């Protein structure tokens, strides 16, 4: 299966090891993936069913 | 006391520990992708392979399909019972002609006879000591055993030891496989080594492979002493 | 953008259908009779009937001998072989000089081979080999962006496929006529089996799996000689590091030449090949030793020898290798009997001015008429080449002062800055310690 | 990089010229020779335009008068990424290569091809590696987490990068650059963690960088000759590269330039002491200078009406007139006392020598009396005598002691003429004994 | 074909009668009656074969026909008799001595003749099958060979099986097997299996399936020079040394052993000796060492008949500081018989020009032929012999098929001989580079 960024739907290059969400590049990582509240990750990964 | 290692390898910045050979040369010859793609490797827009066939196969003068008279002439000259041997001689490199040389039989009705020097050589293969031909043909080993050369020490060591210069091409795996095949050719590296004995016993008895189907091994020349086999001195 | 180096304004001999030259045509100014001789030699060469015909064109220096040879090469075309050569090149340290002369002779006889190219490339979807320890055949299915196509293949090709480490999902390159196997890499569809992988991922080929292409192969006789005369042996297709032993050139025996001639003769009459003889051009032929001049005699009488063009700019000069043989143009009287001598007259003022204007045109420089007359008087006073080589410093010194056009003062500045041979000799004679 | 102690022309950093190609009195370590510097600047703009080729320039003058200094200034002001080959006249008399073949190699070494290509690279900071193996090692799985100063990631690796990571062993705390296409692992070093030393990379992990490549004609000629590999570029056994391979290279560079995948940069070939060449070399040179792929040749000589080698007659500058017709000649001149004083001051500041002013005037006087090079050579010896008596400034008697100790040319000729009975003459006659 | 119109291609042998009396114009040779008679005597000397070690000289002025006589005796020599034509400058090598170069030139032109009987089984293999015994020491093979007319079954031994896994055939490859010697080859693949494998690969070739009778008897004759035997028996694989020339100074004991076995084969009766002719054109640039080696190498029983040609007058010999007749020292000239050519007259020049233009397929007029005959009377013959070829091209430049006098006059004004070039150089000597490197380049003083 093809891998994609969970935020924008772009092509996913990296997966953050703390919370296991794929992202595209630096800005989406820094302003989305790092400072997000807990409980958002489980509804982000519910879309592809990875929880 | 060792030669200086002019190389860069994986060093540790300190149920088993695996060590892999990773010695490389510090000098790197950086080459672009365009030259290697457009002049070495064939593609649709160049004619490397077509010219190679047209120069090596079609217009080869030892082709039996076109120069059968020349093949018969050279077969009468050499007395070799295969007409395709000249094609196989002319189209493989030198060391490939070296390491699988087989002492095949040649017919008597030919012109390549036994040279008197070659007959003098061939007499003294399995001849033992105190024979007149063997003693006249074994001067150098007599000088080896009389001058006590097998227990002599080593006085000279090289100062720098370096690997061959690594060529790098960024963005291509074919160059990496080709370079790994050229540096670590398994046929030549098996010719420059030997098979372990338990491995041989697994070849012959436990797997049924006969002895004459083995890859050729043990072509490395022996050093003069046990001391001369290495550059590291204790 | 574009480069010029004392040439490339020469496009041809500038002749009409009757073989008469115009005054200024093809980049040539003046020099009628030598151009007629060159056109007749071009027609004789295009007749494709003769072996060993020789031509020597002689004259003073800076007269256009090399320009005439290049005009011959341009009028003949790029299909016919043309081998430029300096006479000093025949002195090699690896083989004898007569050997190198024979290779430069046989470099001027070309061939035209009609060949085809068929190529299979694309996605590997099936690798199923079958036996009857020894495989019988392998069936490989190839896939591209315009459809799939399965093939049957022989185990000899399967050995190269195994050598190339080809598995399911790779993009390969199969040339059916030669048997070449090339691995490009893994597909873009298999890029997500791992996050980090050591393989390179390429997209699918956008064309069809099977492509056909007609090609024309040109080889000379010297390539066929050197292909059968390798002393070490044959080489593989991919050789990035050379053999451990150095192969040097060896003298090639006449027997191999006889067999190569037999093979080419057996291939010509079937219509496969087309024989094209060409030109061996030797410049500065006075530099040759007498033994090369004697072997030139025997080499010119061969049945496959090309048309040889020589040039010289000497007078009553002793040929090298001798002490008291005064001969015209540095050619001995034995070889000069078999030659045909074309003279080359020098130029006057107006043709030198026309040449200066023509070369200023091709270098995209704009000169006034007053500077043009000064450059013409400079060329007649000093040398034609000295007026030739001051054009680009004049352009630089005009461009320095934000000008696109040459004035007289830039020519005077370049006159003061750069010297010719005679002013340098005058400074050399009136000097104290080694200029 | 580019280690160098102190060279003879190390004080020259380029041609001192303004934007209107005019020479300054003193700029970039060069004084004097205004018209020669202007002509070399014209040559520099001629090369930098690059629209013409195959033009030969002869530089002639008296010895020890700014010739090799001019060539070093041209080479320094050319900068990098332009091929510059500096050969001597005696480098072509080889025993394994012929003279014309060596000239062809030196001609093709000065034309470069500019190639631009891109290669995506991964470079970051290794935090933690996990390795799981079986008993036989048939199946291996691994996790690699890696980072920059900006981002964080974890990577699932196949077995081949596992093998290529246990080869050239990567530990935690390491800075590694990873190539995805060829699988090359390079250890840049360890990062800043006290718990060599380099910094953690910033920006994106998967960087796509372009590089500008330069390759000479001679490199492609060696590679496309299938008889020897690229080791002949270093070992030097190219061994008489044929002509059809050169024809293929010459056609394919034009085929590359018309498709726009490459550009050709021209360079300068410098043949220093060109008067030591043979006549057969010059004869090759007149026809080699009219090629499309020929550089601009700079030649230097100092002989005057000398015998050309390989002949029996005499020619101006040691070169026959057919070669001199194809050349434009720059002429240098001798130096005044003020220019010699300026050169000596520049060489004093270069070698970190402190002088007294009267010692500088003495050096100027003995420089305009004997030679420039003798005065430029005594200035290093006098500093050592100054440090032998433990003082920094070089005074007049410090230079005088070096003048007494170390000899010049004409004085030595005078004592040779005075005491020739104790030396070996041309006839091999000497006297050794002091008595009778 | 691969032979263009050479300088002397019209010469097909020597135009002699039965009683060695030369015809005036026959077999492409015009005139030179005593020279052609002497060359016929030398031809009968070679065809006799019982005289060895004789050296002749063809000495004459340039453009007279010495190498024309050599080409004639080469063509009238016939086939299977060795004829080595070298120049005088070919023996100055860098990896071979001049002595060994003359040795190889001496032994390249003496050959032995070998006759043998060949029986060939050439066809397409239908099916192979191998029988293996329980002990495995003996093997049996069923061979199903075929041609387009008849097919049969042959029994095989273990040795052909071992040699048949090598260069393995795949039931449809064309092979040929000898019965008397066991010669094994693979000619290639039949055209019936051409559309089979869809990519034939690197090491195959497509040949036609043979027709006719499968079992063929054919006697072929091989002529082998001695130098071939010395270069084969000097190494392990000497045929690469045959075709690459890197023999590298073969020793002398191999030569005397080959001479002894050649004498043994002659007395036993397997082979017969075929002597040949050695032609050395322009022998006058040989060193005195080469001359001494020649006059000693002419006294051996296995030595050919040497033909030398020269055109120098009384000139110096290279390596010394004195002059000699014909450029050769008198010790060599003592062991020789000299053939002297004579210069031509009007009618022989006209006949040679007519024969050359007929050979070159050039159609002329009578007036143009007379003008070119006068030109070859004043100038040399070869100037007219090239002028006919240039004037022919000028003739089809005018859309005319015949050669007129105007084309000859145009070619004469366009193209110069030696004398006009010497005159025009000596008139304008300031514009040419002299022996001291002085030339007035500029046109204005
Ligand atoms: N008839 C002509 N028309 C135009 N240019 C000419 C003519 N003759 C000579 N030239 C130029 O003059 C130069 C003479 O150089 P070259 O021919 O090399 O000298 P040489 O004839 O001594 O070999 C050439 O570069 C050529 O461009
Ligand atoms: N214009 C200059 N500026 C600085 N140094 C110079 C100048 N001209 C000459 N020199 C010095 O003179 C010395 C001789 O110069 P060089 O050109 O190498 O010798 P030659 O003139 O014999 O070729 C050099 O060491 C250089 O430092
Ligand atoms: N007797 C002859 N019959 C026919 N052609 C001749 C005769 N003699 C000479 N020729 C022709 O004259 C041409 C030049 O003579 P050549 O044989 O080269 O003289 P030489 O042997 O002295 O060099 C040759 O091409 C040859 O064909």
């Amino acid at each position: 299966a093809k891998k994609y960024c969970d935020v924008t739907g772009l092509k996913g290059f990296y997966k953050s090891p703390t919370n296991n969400i794929r992202y595209h590049n630096a800005e989406i990582y820094q302003l989305i993936v790092k400072p997000m509240a807990p409980g958002v990750d489980q509804e982000y990964l519910k879309l592809r069913g990875a929880n | 006391d060792s030669p200086f290692s002019f190389t860069t390898f994986g060093k540790t910045t300190s149920k088993f520990t695996d060590l892999i050979y990773s010695s490389r040369n510090p000098i790197k010859y950086s080459l672009p992708r365009l030259i290697y793609e457009d002049l070495i490797l064939p593609n649709y827009n160049n004619d490397v392979d077509i010219a190679n066939k047209l120069k090596n196969v079609k217009f080869n003068i030892f082709n039996p399909s076109t120069n059968y008279e020349l093949c018969l002439f050279l077969s009468k000259l050499t007395g070799e019972p295969s007409l395709n041997e000249f094609f196989r001689v002319s189209t493989t490199p030198l060391l490939k002609r070296v390491i699988e040389r087989t002492n095949g039989p040649k017919n008597t009705d030919s012109l390549s006879f036994k040279t008197i020097t070659q007959e003098l050589l061939e007499v003294t293969r399995n001849a033992p000591s105190e024979g007149v031909m063997a003693s006249l043909l074994n001067v150098e080993k007599h000088a080896y055993e009389r001058e006590y050369l097998n227990c002599i020490q080593r006085g000279y060591h090289p100062n720098v030891s370096a690997p061959p210069v690594t060529i790098e091409v960024l963005g291509s795996s074919h160059v990496t496989n080709s370079i790994n095949n050229e540096l670590f050719d398994p046929l030549i590296s098996q010719a420059l080594s030997d098979i372990p004995a338990i491995t041989q016993y697994n070849m012959h008895v436990k797997k049924g492979i006969p002895v004459e189907d083995f890859p050729k091994t043990g072509l490395f020349p022996e050093p003069l002493n046990k001391n001369f086999s290495s550059n590291i001195s204790m | 953008v574009t480069r010029t180096a004392a040439h490339t304004h020469i496009k041809g001999l500038g002749l009409d259908e009757s073989g008469v030259a115009k005054r200024v045509e093809g980049g040539f100014v003046g020099q009628i009779e030598a151009r007629e001789a060159c056109g007749v030699i071009v027609d004789l060469i295009k007749a494709k009937k003769m072996s060993g015909r020789a031509i020597l064109l002689a004259g003073g220096p800076s007269t256009g001998k090399t320009a005439l040879a290049l005009a011959i090469s341009q009028e003949l075309g790029p299909k016919v072989p043309f081998c430029p050569l300096v006479g000093s090149e025949l002195y090699s340290v690896e083989v004898k000089k007569t050997e190198t002369l024979m290779e430069n002779f046989r470099r001027a006889i070309g061939l035209r081979i009609k060949e085809t190219k068929e190529v299979y490339e694309g996605e590997v979807t099936e690798l199923t080999p079958e036996d009857a320890k020894t495989i019988s055949h392998v069936i490989v299915g190839l896939k591209s962006a315009k459809g799939t196509k399965t093939l049957r293949l022989d185990p000899t090709i399967y050995e190269s496929i195994q050598r190339e480490k080809v598995s399911i999902g790779d993009v390969i390159y199969i040339e059916a006529n030669t048997g070449a196997v090339k691995r490009v890499g893994r597909s873009d569809a298999y890029a997500t089996e791992f996050d980090l992988e050591t393989e390179e991922y390429v997209p699918l080929p956008k064309g069809e799996v099977h492509k056909k292409k007609e090609i024309v192969q040109d080889v000379t006789l010297h390539d066929l000689d050197v292909a059968n005369a390798r002393p070490q042996g044959g080489q593989d297709v991919i050789s990035m590091m050379g053999q451990l032993l150095k192969p040097k050139k060896t003298e090639i025996t006449e027997k191999l030449r006889q067999e190569v001639n037999k093979v080419v003769a057996k291939y010509i009459d079937q219509g496969v090949a087309e024989l094209i003889p060409g030109v061996l051009f030797i410049d500065e032929v006075n530099m040759l030793d007498i033994e090369i001049f004697t072997y030139l005699n025997k080499a010119l009488e061969s049945n496959i020898a090309p048309v040889v063009v020589l040039a010289s700019n000497r007078g009553m000069t002793t040929v090298r290798g001798t002490e008291d043989v005064i001969s015209p143009h540095g050619v001995p009287p034995d070889l000069i009997d078999r030659l045909l001598i074309v003279r080359t007259l020098p130029y006057d003022k107006d043709e030198i001015r026309t040449i200066i204007e023509r070369r200023a045109t091709v270098e995209r420089l704009q000169v006034e008429s007053s500077a043009l007359d000064l450059l013409a008087t400079m060329g007649t006073e000093t040398s034609l080449r000295y007026a030739l080589q001051l054009l680009a410093p004049c352009g630089i010194l005009a461009q320095t002062s934000n000008r696109k056009e040459i004035v007289v003062n830039d020519v005077n500045e370049a006159k003061l800055l750069f010297l010719d041979a005679k002013r340098s000799t005058k400074i050399l004679e009136t000097s104290a310690n080694y200029l | 990089k580019s280690l160098s102690l102190i060279a003879a022309h190390s004080h020259i950093t380029g041609l001192g010229l303004d934007e209107n190609l005019q020479p300054r009195p003193t700029s970039e370590g060069m004084v004097g020779q205004l018209q020669a510097r202007r002509a070399a600047g014209v040559i520099l703009k001629m090369v930098q335009n690059g629209t013409i080729a195959g033009r030969a320039v002869l530089v002639a003058g008296p010895p020890s008068t700014g010739k090799t200094a001019l060539a070093m200034g041209v080479s320094q002001s050319l900068g990098k990424d332009v091929p510059f080959t500096a050969i001597a006249g005696s480098e072509i008399f080889s025993l394994e290569l012929s003279k014309t073949e060596a000239l062809t190699q030196a001609f093709r070494k000065s034309i470069g091809i500019k190639i631009k290509e891109e290669t995506e690279l991964i470079e970051g900071e290794v935090v933690e590696i996990q390795i799981d193996r079986s008993i036989t090692g048939g199946h291996k799985q691994g996790k690699l987490t890696i980072k920059t100063t900006d981002m964080e990631t974890i990577y699932e690796l196949g077995n081949k990068m596992i093998d290529g990571l246990t080869k050239e062993k990567v530990l935690a705390g390491d800075v590694i650059s990873i190539d995805k296409a060829s699988g090359k692992i390079t250890k840049l070093g360890r990062s800043f963690a006290r718990s060599r030393f380099v910094q953690c990379p910033e920006g994106e992990l998967q960087k796509r960088k372009t590089v500008v490549h330069t390759v000479s004609l001679h490199e492609i000629d060696v590679i496309n000759s299938r008889t020897q590999g690229f080791l002949a570029l270093f070992t030097g056994d190219t061994g008489e590269i044929r002509s059809e391979v050169r024809d293929q290279i010459n056609t394919k560079v034009a085929e590359w330039k018309e498709e726009g995948k490459a550009e050709i940069v021209p360079g300068v070939l410098f043949i220093d002491e060109v008067h030591m060449l043979d006549i057969e070399c010059f004869s090759f040179i007149n026809r080699a200078l009219e090629d499309e792929f020929a550089p601009i040749v700079m030649m230097a000589t100092n002989r005057g009406v000398s015998k050309t080698r390989g002949t029996n007659y005499k020619s101006p500058h040691g070169l026959p007139l057919d070669l001199l017709d194809r050349s434009i000649i720059i002429t240098t001149k001798s130096y005044n006392e003020q220019e010699i004083k300026t050169i000596l001051s520049i060489r004093a500041q270069e070698e970190e020598v402190e002088l007294s002013s009267d010692a500088l005037d003495l050096l100027t006087k003995t420089g305009v009396e004997t030679s420039l090079r003798y005065s430029s050579n005594l200035i290093s010896v006098a500093q050592q005598i100054a440090m032998k008596r433990k003082n920094n400034t070089v005074e007049v008697e410090d230079v005088k002691r070096a003048y007494l100790l170390f000899l010049d040319s004409a004085r030595s000729v005078k004592y040779v003429q005075e005491n020739e009975s104790q030396y070996i003459d041309d006839q091999g006659n000497v006297q050794i004994s002091i008595a009778k």
